[PDB]
């Protein structure tokens, strides 16, 4: 977002078709283009003063959530900007009528603004193809707690 | 007899049968007040000691533990509150 | 820096830079941890001691 | 049964550890209880009964060599003799043990 | 000084026991810090299965424990000033609905505001001096329900002619029937 | 990294020698160079100066054990059975 | 039962139905965490304490007379140990057991033992792993261990 | 372990009747068997039995009357269509007119006439005839 120095790589890194204007200096002198990606998912506040870019987050990119949502559980906390939740589910077995768990790891592009760690379930959505196997956006993170934020490591 | 009365049994049941197959898993031991010529305090004594036990105002010997209730010192003058 | 994983300077200069930014964070994480231990709970815990005994218990129910 | 009131000193009680800071705590006369390994050289050791008898001052001696005295003290490291300047709820001063 | 023992303002209809407790004034050694501290908050009315009423004081329970040392003592002293009528002392104690799944989340439901907690201590409040050994429960053949209660034979004096009493009030208060039973 | 599987030291003699060869010194040439506690100074120091010769690196001590180790088995059975013998004559 | 043995017993406690002090009890719930303090000052096990408050005291139980188990009073007193009792005693004896080990280096029999205290160490350091009794990513490095357990 | 309580109690109470013992126990006496009881108790099967409410979850004591001949569980608790209920029911039931089926259901616990009556299902716990 604001922060992490977002103006350090090689290009441009701004939302495309926003007006500058150096001439006239008015009250917060940055215009940042977000839209609510809808269907009830808020717009995180760290995206209304965003600078970050992520031009395929549906908040500030060029991209829309339009199809599925999911959620799943963060295990794969080694990669930026980008995540894979490991979402455990179960199938019926006609045969012996019993259950059997299933698992899929998806990797979804998570929006700067928000943050993930290894234990919080999230929702992600479906979109644009964002990556050849990243089909999918963080939208919203319901982690309240994350089933860790009461068992880390304290002080 | 298949027909009994395991609700009510009679005195003889409950001390024949275990503490854990009663119907109510009671303890059955106590603890015991007691006394030594020796002191001016009380000591409430539990009945298998599990370790010495020695009167605050005066330093004594009471009763020491075995595996199960301890066997008390000769000159030990006992009650069971 | 014995073993690898400092190719050079700055790729060390790197590392150290991240490890004191992310080190001076969970010390002031655990600064305003303790501040909360201090704020929001001591003087609020003492709040039972200077108006329970204060208000609708000995005033108004004292005639 | 040494080893279970050590823990008692090492939290409780105030303690000097190592051979510089015991005679420095003997010569102050502060030090009562001076815990002396088996592994010690046996001249340090020697003069260090001759600190305890010139302070009139308990001396024991431990059954083993400094790394049991460093894991008994507590400290992951090796002790020659341990010294105990105040003994807490730990009763190994008042104790003749 | 009716409302500072009543715990509140209202209800004057019930002032009449109040009032019997701060016209003991010559017992100073009982007077003081033990009866004026005490601040009972309702008062309930119920007509006993005998034809007589129980009156149901409620006792907001901050130190019922320090009312359970004179409770021997008050419990004697009240029903000859209010005779015709049996004294009981409640815990009065916040039950919550248990949540539902369309239900918004609120904090956490502790064990003590649970609806089978304060029955428990309802008996101990019912029957303070005689420790309850045990219990046991019957599931009627139509569908009913009873709770026989077992109790011990210490200080039951205190309680024996009031048992009818405390199996009305349980039903009246909470529609569920028990009876009371003491071996030996 | 872990560099060999089960030449270990010996890994220096190449391909000769044969396996039972290398796997006789190898169980040796381990002990010859394992640094060992001493009992004097208490610090794992003790390093094998000559055949039978171990030199305390600190404290400069030097003990005269095995040729590879600072202590033998049917040496350490020797100390047991001379304690013996002392404390019966003595008590 | 028997984690690691083929043993049946079932000896045990069996506390009472009551859940209130007995009538003969003459200590208060305050007059009764002194004892808690100055025995916990000596750093008696709170398995070893409440022996004590049952047996040289009338204290028959921490719940049954106060409102707070005995491990529970200890942490408003601020003389909770350092490690939970379960790991402390067990990886003391594991301790121990291994150091038998490095002199009868022959003893398989206490060999296969030490497995027995290492896996229950283990699998009881997961459950307090898992509830964030002690910190998390925590290990039995099975050497300097010894740090925790003095 | 009791890896399921409502199946040693089933299990007990067969155990029990077939020696034909006027009165059965159970333990540890969880509310499912409970009301697992009730469902027999409104049904005839079983009689007065009384809870006894220790303060370890306690046990029960069953006075049944000789009259059913085998209650059973189904475990594990096999999920169940309406459309498919009668289907469990013949490979379970002695016969269609006697013999009920017992569903775990979000409105409550009943045999299986009456959960198709009231039209709803769940979860199989077990059948009594």
């Amino acid at each position: 977002s604001t922060e992490l120095t977002v103006q350090s790589e090689r290009a441009f890194q701004k939302q495309p078709h926003i007006f500058n204007n150096p001439k006239v200096k008015t009250s917060k002198r940055t215009k940042r283009w977000y839209k609510n990606a809808g269907l009830g998912f808020k717009t995180p506040k760290t995206a209304i003063e965003g600078s970050y870019i992520d031009k395929k987050c549906p908040f500030t990119g060029l991209v829309s959530i339009r199809g599925k949502i999911l959620t799943g559980t963060v295990v794969s906390t080694k990669m930026h900007r980008t995540i894979v939740i490991r979402r455990a589910y179960l199938h019926y077995i006609p045969k012996y009528n019993r259950y059997e768990k299933r698992h899929k790891n998806v990797p979804v592009h998570v929006s700067p603004a928000f943050r993930v760690q290894v234990g919080d379930i999230v929702t992600v959505g479906q979109c644009r193809p964002i990556s050849k196997t990243v089909r999918f956006n963080v939208v919203k993170v319901s982690a309240a707690a994350g089933k860790a934020n009461k068992q880390f490591a304290k002080f | 007899v298949l027909v009994q009365d395991l609700l009510h049994p009679t005195a003889a049941s409950e001390a024949r049968k275990h503490k854990l197959k009663t119907l109510v898993q009671g303890p059955r031991s106590y603890f015991l007040d007691v006394k030594c010529p020796g002191c001016l305090n009380i000591t409430t004594v539990f009945s298998h000691a599990q370790t010495a036990v020695t009167c605050e105002s005066c330093s004594t010997i009471l009763c020491t533990p075995t595996g199960g209730k301890a066997k008390l010192s000769e000159g030990t003058s006992f009650r069971r509150k | 820096s014995k073993g690898n994983a400092f190719k050079h300077k700055r790729a060390l200069v790197e590392h150290i830079i991240q490890a004191k930014a992310d080190a001076q964070r969970e010390k002031a994480l655990n600064e305003e941890a303790e501040a909360r231990r201090l704020k929001n709970r001591a003087a609020r815990d003492r709040r039972a001691q200077r108006v329970a005994e204060k208000r609708d218990a000995l005033l108004k129910e004292d005639a | 049964s040494i080893n279970q009131k050590l823990a008692l000193v090492i939290k409780s009680g105030k303690y000097t550890l190592g051979y510089k800071s015991t005679v420095k705590s003997l010569r102050q006369g502060k030090s009562k209880l001076i815990i002396i390994a088996a592994n010690t050289p046996v001249l340090r050791k020697s003069e260090l009964e001759y600190y305890a008898m010139l302070s009139k001052t308990k001396v024991y001696y431990f059954q083993g060599g400094n790394n049991e005295l460093g894991t008994a003290v507590g400290k992951l490291f090796r002790v020659g003799v341990v010294s105990i300047l105040e003994a807490g709820d730990s009763d190994i001063l008042t104790t003749l043990a | 000084p009716q409302a500072k023992i009543l715990s509140q303002a209202p209800t004057e209809l019930e002032l009449q026991v109040a009032q019997a407790f701060v016209e003991l004034e010559n017992s100073s050694p009982e007077l003081k810090a033990e009866l004026r501290p005490l601040q009972f908050k309702s008062i309930r009315e119920i007509d006993v299965a005998g034809g007589k009423k129980a009156l149901a004081i409620f006792v907001p329970v901050p130190s019922l424990a320090g009312f359970h040392k004179v409770q021997t003592k008050l419990t004697r002293e009240l029903e000859k000033k209010f005779q015709d009528r049996h004294v009981i002392f409640l815990a009065e104690r916040r039950i919550l609905p248990k949540p539902s799944r369309t239900s918004r989340q609120v904090q956490k439901r502790p064990r003590s505001r649970t609806l089978t907690a304060v029955h428990d201590k309802i008996l101990e409040d019912l029957v303070f001096p005689t420790e309850i050994v045990g219990k046991r429960v019957r599931y009627l053949v139509g569908g009913n329900k009873i709770q026989k209660v077992l109790l011990d034979s210490k200080d039951v004096q205190q309680i024996d002619y009031k048992l009818e009493s405390f199996q009305a009030v349980y039903n009246k208060l909470t529609g569920k029937q028990i009876v009371f039973e003491i071996p030996s | 990294a872990k560099r060999t599987k089960k030449v270990g030291i010996t890994g220096k003699y190449g391909v000769r020698y044969g396996s039972s060869l290398r796997r006789q010194v190898k169980k040796l040439e381990i002990q010859q160079h394992a640094r060992y506690d001493c009992s004097f100074c208490g610090k794992k120091t003790v390093k094998r100066g000559a055949a039978g010769i171990w030199t305390c690196s600190c404290c400069k001590k030097t003990v005269a054990g095995g040729a590879y180790t600072v202590s033998t088995a049917a040496a350490a059975t020797v100390r047991s059975t001379i304690r013996r013998l002392r404390e019966m004559v003595e008590a | 039962g028997r984690m690691h043995s083929a043993g049946k017993g079932i000896s045990s406690s069996a506390i009472p139905y009551s859940r209130n002090a007995p009538a003969w009890f003459k200590l208060s719930s305050e007059s009764v965490i002194e004892q808690i303090v100055k025995y916990a000052r000596k750093g008696l096990t709170p398995s070893q304490i409440g022996v004590l408050l049952r047996d040289a005291h009338g204290v028959t139980q921490a719940r049954v007379i106060t409102g707070n188990k005995i491990m529970r009073i200890l942490k408003s007193n601020g003389l909770a140990p350092e490690i939970p009792e379960d790991l402390y005693y067990l990886i003391k004896k594991a301790v121990s057991v291994r150091k038998h080990l490095e002199r009868n280096r022959k003893d398989k029999d206490a060999k296969f033992r030490l497995i027995l205290i290492e896996s229950r160490i283990h699998r009881l350091a997961r459950y307090y792993r898992t509830v964030a009794v002690l910190p998390p990513n925590w290990k039995y490095e099975s050497a300097t261990a010894s740090a925790l357990v003095n | 372990t009791r890896s399921s309580v409502l199946a040693d109690a089933l299990n007990a109470i067969n155990n029990a009747e077939k020696t034909g013992k006027r009165q059965v126990l159970i333990r540890p006496s969880s509310k499912v068997i409970i009301k697992f009881l009730q469902v027999m108790q409104k049904h005839g099967y079983i009689g007065e039995f009384e809870y006894i409410d220790d303060h370890r979850s306690g046990k029960i004591v069953v006075q049944l009357n000789g009259r059913l001949n085998k209650c059973g569980v189904i475990s594990p608790r096999f999920n169940v269509k309406i459309g498919d209920i009668e289907k469990w029911t013949a490979n379970l039931l002695p016969a269609r007119q006697f013999g009920y089926v017992i569903l775990t259901t979000s409105a409550g616990i009943m045999d299986h006439e009456e959960a198709r009556r009231k039209h709803v299902s769940g979860k199989i716990l077990g059948f009594v005839y």
